C-alpha cells in the first residue's frame, strides 16, 4: 500500500545522540549471536555508518552493538565488523576472534579485518578487540596483524587490579600497541543498570574524534571520552610525583580514564620497548603521513621510467609534505633521492630510493608550575600606601 | 631609519589564522583629556583623565568558525587572541611587535556577499586587558577592572591606587 | 589557508533564486555592550547587554514577485528564507554557510530606474529568528522572542532565563 | 533567470512621456517598524507600525508643461500618473512592471543650468494611493486614506479596520 | 521628444549678462507638506501647507559691478532680473522658458582666488515674487506678500483668499 | 562562397557623391549588454540592455559643400544620405548593400593640408535612424526615437513597446 | 610533436560559413583570481573565484545575412553556432577541434568601407553556453546559467552546487 | 663568457611538451618596495613588503589536451609543471636553469585563428610555490603559503617567521 | 478533501505498469516532448549534411538544460544512439537519439515520527 | 585491489626467463614490430638492387625514430649485419638486419625511506 497524506507516527525514539563525523577508520572485532535479524554471517567483514546499520547487522544486545554504540556515540566514524560467533571456553573464543586462513574460503577472525580495504575501502587504522583482549593470545594477533597494517591496536588489559595490569603491560613492547586499563562503567538505559565495558571501544571511537576535530597527529590524552559514566575501579590521580595510581599506569605505558564520571582519557604513551616511539603522536603520525604520501602517489607505482621520473616524484612529495606542514602536522621536513642506491641495476630492476627524514609536534607534557608564596609584594600594599 | 610593516599575523586562542586576517587593528590608545580652561589663564591646557574605551578589530575574510565561536559569549573577556606584526627595517632584523588583549568579541559584521569579491567578516573586541610589546618589551599594560596603566613597568596609576584605598 | 567566498544563493520559501540576487548581507551580529566605567577604575570595559536589532538584507534586480509579496506581511515573521554561501577554499572542499532567517520583511526599495542600469529591487528584513550553520555546524542560534542567544549549541542565556523564572 | 531592466516610460495624465524621463523613483515601501525591546528577551524584534511616507520621483530633462502644470495644485492627489517599466528577462518575454501613483506633486527641482549640459528638472509627488502590478497582476495596493494595504489581493489591515470600526 | 537646454542667459535690469553667467538656478518651487498620519488609517498622506523659502541663484565669473550693486539693498525685491533659457528640441524650434523673480540679493559669495582659475563669484537672491514662463505662457506664478500662487492662470489660494478676507 | 566588397558609392540628399568618398563607415550596431553575474552562478553571462550610440561616418577628400551644408543644422536628423555598396562575389551577380541613415551631422574634420596630399575632410553624423538592407531586403531597422528595433521584419521591441504603453 | 592550425570552418544554425570567416576567435577562458595577500604571509597566491565574461568573436568579410540576422535578438542566447577548427600535426591525423557556444550576438562592426580592401564585418558573441571539445572529446564545459563549469566530464562546481542548495 | 639561452622544454605533469611550446615565461620575481621618503631626508629608498603576484605562462600552439584539462580546475595549485631551459655558454658544457613552479592555470587564450597562421593558445598560471634552479643549485624558492622566501638556502623571511609567531 | 471541495487529493493514476503511478511521471513525459518538438521543427526536413546530427543532438540539449534551469526536471542525458544511425536508415531518412533523464519525483507521505518524552524535564521546571 | 575491484596489479608475466618477465618487455618487443612490418610490406618482394639494403635500413630507422619520439623506446640501433649478408643469400632472395634497442622500465616498487626525527626541533617551537 501506498498512503497519500501525512502519516503522524508515535514512536517511541530515544534522542539522536549527536556525532561529529570523523574519518579514521576501526577495524572492530567482538562476538554476537546469528540471530533472523542479525543479518551478519559470523566470519564476513561488514561496514557500518550508523547504529541503526549496526543493529540490523547485530543483535542489539550483542557485545559487537554495544561496541559499535560506544563509538558512534563519540563520531560518526566508518566501521568495520566481525562478528564472532559467541564461543564456549575462553581458549576456544580467544582462538574463534583470533581467526586465521582455516575455513579455505576466507580469511576468519581478526584476520577478516585485512578484507577491509577491496571490499569497502576501509582500511582498519584503529584496531579493537573489547573484553577480547585481557587474553595475551588475542593481543598478541592484534600486535602482528596491527604491524601487517600500521594500524594502532587498541588493547583493554585485565580490568581486575591495577597488578594485573602492570604485569600484562610488561608482556608487551611493540611500538602499536596502546592499552586502556580501566574497563568504562556505563549506565545502560536498557537493563537500567550500570553495565560494564571493556574501554577499548571507547578509546578507538575517541581516538577517530580526535583525528577529525584536531588533526590526526594530535594525541588524544586529554579527550573527553563522550558518553558512559564512571569507571568499573576509581582511577585516582593527583600532583607530586607520588603512588597516583594514573602516574603509575602511565608509568607502565597504559592509559587510564580520569576525573569525574569517566571524564576523559590519559595517557599519549605506548606500549613500546623503544623510547623513540613512546607517545602514539609519533607513531600515528609517522604512519598516517604516509597513508597521505601514498594516496597522491598512485600514478607512481607504475609507468616508463623517464628521465624526469626522479624529480617528478621528489617534487610530488614536497607537495605533500610542505601541506601537511603547513597545516601543522609536522615542523620542517626535508626529501631527497637518496642517491647511493639509486642505479642503473635497481632502476632497470623498477626499484629506486628517497629519503623523507622529518620532526614530528612534540605534544605538550608535564607542566611544571613552579610556585613560590613569599612575602616580597608586601610592603608594596597594606602597610600605609 | 625606516621601519614600516611588513608581515602581519593573528591568534585567538594558539590556533593561528596564518590565512585570513587582511586587516587588524590595535586599539587606539586614547587619553580622556577634558581642554581645561579655567581662572588666570587664557588658552586651556587639557587633563590625565583617564582612558577611553580600547577597541580593537580584525576582520578575517573567511568563515572561520574559531573568530565567530567567541562572539557575545556570556564570559565577556574569554576572547583572548594576541596581534603580531613583523616590522622590517631596512637594515633586516625585524621588530616584533606583538599585542595580547584579552576582551570581549562584541560584534560582527560579514559584509555585502556579492558572488564576486572577498566576502569579508569583520570583528571588534571590546578590550578589557591590553599588553602591547615591541622587540619582546612591554611598551604599555593597560588594565581597568584593576587600574595598572604601565608605561613599560612604570605604573602611572601607581600614585592613585593608594588614594583610592585600592 | 584562504577561504573567500566564491558563490552564493538566497532562497525566500524554498523558491531558488538562482539568478537575481547580485548582493546579500547577513545580520551584523553586534552586542550592546555600554562602556562601563565606574569607581576604582580608569578606562571603561564594556558589558553584555543583549543584541542589537538584528537586519538582514538582500536585492534582487529583478520583479521577482516571490520576494515582493512578503512586503508588511500582516505576519510579522512569516517571511523565511535562507542565505546559503559558498566559501571556496584554496584547496578545493568548499565550506557550506547558511543562514536562515525568520524575519519581517520590513521595506522595499526599487531605486532609480534609469532605462540603461539594472534596477536593483532592494530589500531588508528585520529578522527576528537566526541560524548561522558553517560547515553544517550551528555556530549562531539567536532567538529574541524566547532568549536563545546560543553560541554552537551552548546557551550563554540559560543562566538568565532561570533568574527570569522564563 | 536574469530579469533586469531594460526600458523605462512615465505617464502623468495620459500624455505619454515618451521622450525626456532618465530617471523613475517608485516610492520606497517601507514599514515603521520601532524595535521592540521588552521584559524576557534580549534583542529586539521590530513590529508593523503602519508604512512610512510613500514619495515618488521622476525628473523629465524638458520644459514639459505637462508635470510643471501640477504643482502645488490645490487639490492634492490630481496629479495621477503611472510609471511603466518593461523587465527584459534573458529569455526575451518582458515583463510589465506597472505602477499608478494618485498623489500630490510637492516640489519642483530645476537644477544647474550650466549652457552646456541637460537641465534636468526634478520631481517628488508625496504619493497618496498607490499600486504596484508585475506582469498584470496587483503586487501591492497600499491606500492610506482609506486603510487598504493590500498584498495581491489579501488585505492585511482588513482585521485592523474591523476593530476601528471602519 | 528630446528637448534638453541648449543656451541660457540672464537679466539683471535689462542690461543682458551675454557673457559671465556660467550657472543659473530657478528657485526649487517645493511645497511644505507636512506628514499627515492621523486616526482611522496606517501611512501619512502629505498636505498643502504652503510653498517653502524661494532662493535662485546664479554666479557670474567676472566682477560685473551690475550684480555686485544690488548686495543688501535697503529696499529687499528691488533687485528684479530675468533667467533665460533656451531648449532646443531635436526638431529644432527652441521654447524660451523664461523665469523673471523680483527679490532681494542676500548674498554675495566669491570663491578662492588662485591666480589660475576662474573665480567666480556667486549670488543667492532670495525671492520674493517669481513668474516662470514656457513658450511665452504663464505655468508658474508665486507671489507671497499677497496669496497669489497660481498655475497658469487659476490662483490655488483664490479660495483661501476669501476665508482670510483680503 | 567569397563575398567581399568591390566599390562603393555614398549619398547624401539624393545627390551622388560618385567621386569624393574614400572612405564609409556603417554605424557599428552594439548592444549594450552589462555583464550580469549573480546568485547561483559564477561567470556572467550579459543581457539585452538596448543599443549603443549608432554613429556613423564617411569622409570626402573634397570640398565638396553638399555635404559641409549639414553640419550643426538647427535640425537634427534632417541630414539623410544613403551609404550603399556593391559586394561583388566570385560568381559574379553583386550583392546590393545599402543603408539609409537619417541623423545629425554632428562634426566635421578637414585634417592636416599640407600642400602634397589629398587634404580629406571628414564626418561622422550621429546616426538616428537607420535601415540597412542587403540585396534589396531589410536586415536592419533601428529607430531610437519610436523604438523600432526590427530585425528582417520581426520587431524585437514589439514587446516592450506594449509594455511601456507606447 | 608539432601540431599548428592548418584550417578553419564557422557554422551560425548549421549553415556553413565555408567561405567568408578569415578570422575565429574562442572564448578566453579566464577564471577572477583576486589576488589574496593576507595575514602569515607575504607574496599574494590568487583564489578561483569564478570565470571571466566569455565573449567570442567570428569576422565574415561578406554581406552575409545568416549572421547579421541575430544581431540584438530579443531571444539572447538564441545564436548558436559551432567554431570548427582542424589541426593538422606533422604526422597526417589532424584533430577536430570544434567549439559550440549557444550565446547573444551582441554586436556588428562594419569596418571602413574603402572601395579597395576587404570590408571585413566584425561579430562578438556574448557567449552564454560554451562546449569546447578535442578529437571528439569534452576539455571544456561552461555554463552559467547553471554552474556547470566542467573541465572533461568531472565537475568542479559539483561541490559549491551542494553548498548552495542548486 | 657569453651564455644565452639556446634550447628549452616545458613539462605539466611529466608529460613532456617537447613539440609545441614556442614561448616560455618565468615569474618575474618583484618585491614590493613602496618608495619610503621621509623626516629627515630628501629622496626616498624603498622597503622589502614582501613580492608581487608571481604569474607565470607558456604558450603551446597546439590544441595540447595535457595544458587546457588544468583550467579552472577546483584544486587551485594542482597545475604543477617544470619549465626547463638550456643556456649554451660559447664555452660549450651546457648551464641546466629549470623552474618547478606548483601554481593555479587561472586563464587560457586561444587567439586569432586565420585559416593560415600559427593558432598559438596561451596560458598564465597563477604561481604559488617556485623553486628556481641553476646547474641544479637553488636559487630562488618562493612560497607565499608558508613564508618561505629562501634565496639559495638561506631564508629572507625566517626573521619574520618569529615574530608572527609560524 | 477537506470543507466544501477544499482541494484535490492523489497524484497517482490508473496504470498497471509501477513505473508510471505519477500523474507527474506522465505529464512530464509528455509536455517535454511537445516543448522539444514544438522547437525541433526545422529538424523535420532539409538536406541532411555532415552536421545534421550535431545540429540536432545540441539543439536537444539546448532544450533540455533549459527545462533543467526552470526545475523541470533533475539532469538529463541526450545523444545520438550509434547502433542504429546506419547509411542505410539516412538514405532513408531516419536516424535515432536518446533523451534519457529523470523526473521530480513528488513529495508524498512525510512521515512526522514523534515521541512525547519527558527528557527535558529537569531542564526547566524543578529549582531553575 | 582497492576498494570493490578498483585496478589491476602487477606488470610481471608466466616466465621462467627473468628477460621477459614484464609484459611490457613482451608487447614492446612484439608491437614494435607489428609497426615496422605495417609500413615495410613493401619491401617484400621487388628486384633487389643496390640500395635495396639501404632503402631498408633507413626505412627502419624512420620507424625506430618515430618511437624513440613518442616515448616507446629509448635509444636503439639498426645496421644490415654484414656477417650474414652474401651472394648466396642474395641469390636466394634472403638478408639479414639486427635491431638491438632498449624499452621502457616500468617504474616499480619506489622505496620511500624515511626517518622520524628530532633535528628540526630547535629551527622551531623554543622560544623563535
Amino acid at each position: 500500500s501506498f498512503f497519500h497524506g501525512v502519516t503522524v507516527t508515535n514512536v517511541d525514539i530515544g534522542a539522536r545522540t549527536i556525532a561529529l563525523p570523523a574519518s579514521s577508520v576501526i577495524g572492530l572485532c567482538d562476538v554476537f549471536t546469528p540471530g533472523a535479524q542479525a543479518s551478519a554471517k559470523p566470519n564476513v567483514p561488514v561496514l557500518l555508518t550508523s547504529k541503526k546499520d549496526a543493529a540490523a547487522a547485530f543483535g542489539i544486545g550483542s557485545s559487537i552493538y554495544l561496541a559499535c554504540e560506544a563509538i558512534y556515540n563519540r563520531a560518526q566514524a566508518v566501521i568495520v565488523a566481525v562478528g564472532v560467533e559467541t564461543a564456549e571456553t575462553p581458549e576456544a573464543q580467544a582462538s574463534a576472534v583470533i581467526g586465521g586462513i582455516s575455513a579455505a574460503g576466507e580469511r576468519t577472525g581478526l584476520q577478516a579485518l585485512l578484507d577491509g580495504k577491496s571490499r569497502f575501502n576501509a582500511q582498519p587504522r584503529l584496531l579493537v578487540a573489547p573484553g577480547h583482549s585481557a587474553q595475551q593470545a588475542v593481543a598478541t594477533a592484534m600486535d602482528g596483524l596491527a604491524e601487517k597494517l600500521r594500524a594502532i591496536a587498541i588493547l583493554d588489559g585485565p580490568n581486575s587490579t591495577d597488578e594485573a595490569a602492570v604485569a600484562y603491560a610488561k608482556n608487551f613492547g611493540s611500538k602499536r600497541l596502546f592499552m586502556v586499563d580501566p574497563g568504562v562503567q556505563v549506565w545502560d538505559s536498557a537493563t537500567n543498570a550500570a553495565r560494564n565495558a571493556p574501554a577499548s571501544a571507547y578509546a578507538a571511537g575517541l581516538f577517530a574524534w580526535t583525528d577529525a576535530e584536531y588533526g590526526f597527529w594530535s594525541s588524544p590524552s586529554n579527550k573527553e571520552i563522550k558518553g558512559v559514566t564512571g569507571t568499573s575501579r576509581p582511577v585516582e590521580f593527583l600532583d607530586g610525583d607520588e603512588t597516583c595510581r594514573a602516574n603509575l599506569l602511565n608509568n607502565a605505558n597504559i592509559a587510564t580514564i580520569i576525573r569525574d564520571d569517566g571524564y576523559r582519557l590519559w595517557g599519549n604513551r605506548t606500549l613500546s620497548s623503544d623510547s623513540k616511539w613512546a607517545f602514539v603522536t609519533r607513531v600515528r603520525t609517522m604512519d598516517l603521513v604516509m597513508d597521505a604520501i601514498l594516496a597522491g602517489h598512485k600514478w607512481a607505482v607504475d609507468r616508463g621510467i623517464t628521465k624526469t621520473y626522479v624529480k617528478d616524484v621528489t617534487e610530488g612529495l614536497r607537495a605533500f609534505m610542505r601541506d601537511l606542514k603547513n597545516q601543522g602536522a609536522v615542523i620542517n621536513f626535508e626529501v631527497y633521492a637518496d642517491p647511493d642506491l639509486n642505479s642503473a641495476s635497481q632502476l632497470a630492476q623498477g626499484k629506486v630510493y628517497w629519503n623523507i627524514r622529518f620532526t614530528d609536534v612534540p605534544p605538550a607534557e608535564n607542566p611544571n608550575f613552579r610556585v613560590e608564596v613569599t612575602d616580597q609584594w608586601l610592603t608594596e600594599v597594606l602597610d600605609v600606601a | 631609519i625606516p621601519q614600516t610593516l611588513t608581515n602581519t599575523n593573528l591568534f585567538i586562542d594558539g590556533v593561528s589564522f596564518a590565512g585570513d586576517v587582511p586587516s587588524l587593528t590595535l586599539p587606539k590608545l586614547a587619553v580622556k583629556t577634558e581642554q581645561y580652561r579655567a581662572g588666570g589663564m587664557d588658552a586651556p591646557v587639557s587633563i590625565d583623565m583617564g582612558l577611553e574605551a580600547m577597541e580593537a578589530k580584525f576582520s578575517t575574510n573567511g568563515a572561520r568558525r574559531e573568530a565567530l565561536n567567541f562572539f557575545g559569549l556570556a564570559d565577556q573577556s574569554a576572547f583572548n587572541g594576541v596581534f603580531r606584526g613583523s616590522f622590517k627595517g631596512q637594515k633586516g632584523a625585524s621588530v616584533p611587535v606583538v599585542a595580547t588583549l584579552r576582551g570581549l568579541l562584541k560584534e560582527v559584521d560579514p559584509g555585502d556577499w556579492k558572488a564576486g569579491e572577498k566576502a569579508e567578516f569583520k570583528y571588534a573586541v571590546a578590550v578589557s586587558y591590553y599588553k602591547l610589546e615591541v622587540d619582546g618589551r612591554e611598551v604599555y599594560e593597560i588594565d581597568p577592572v584593576n587600574g595598572v596603566r604601565a608605561i613599560n613597568g612604570v605604573d602611572q596609576l601607581a600614585g592613585m591606587r593608594n588614594d583610592l584605598g585600592l
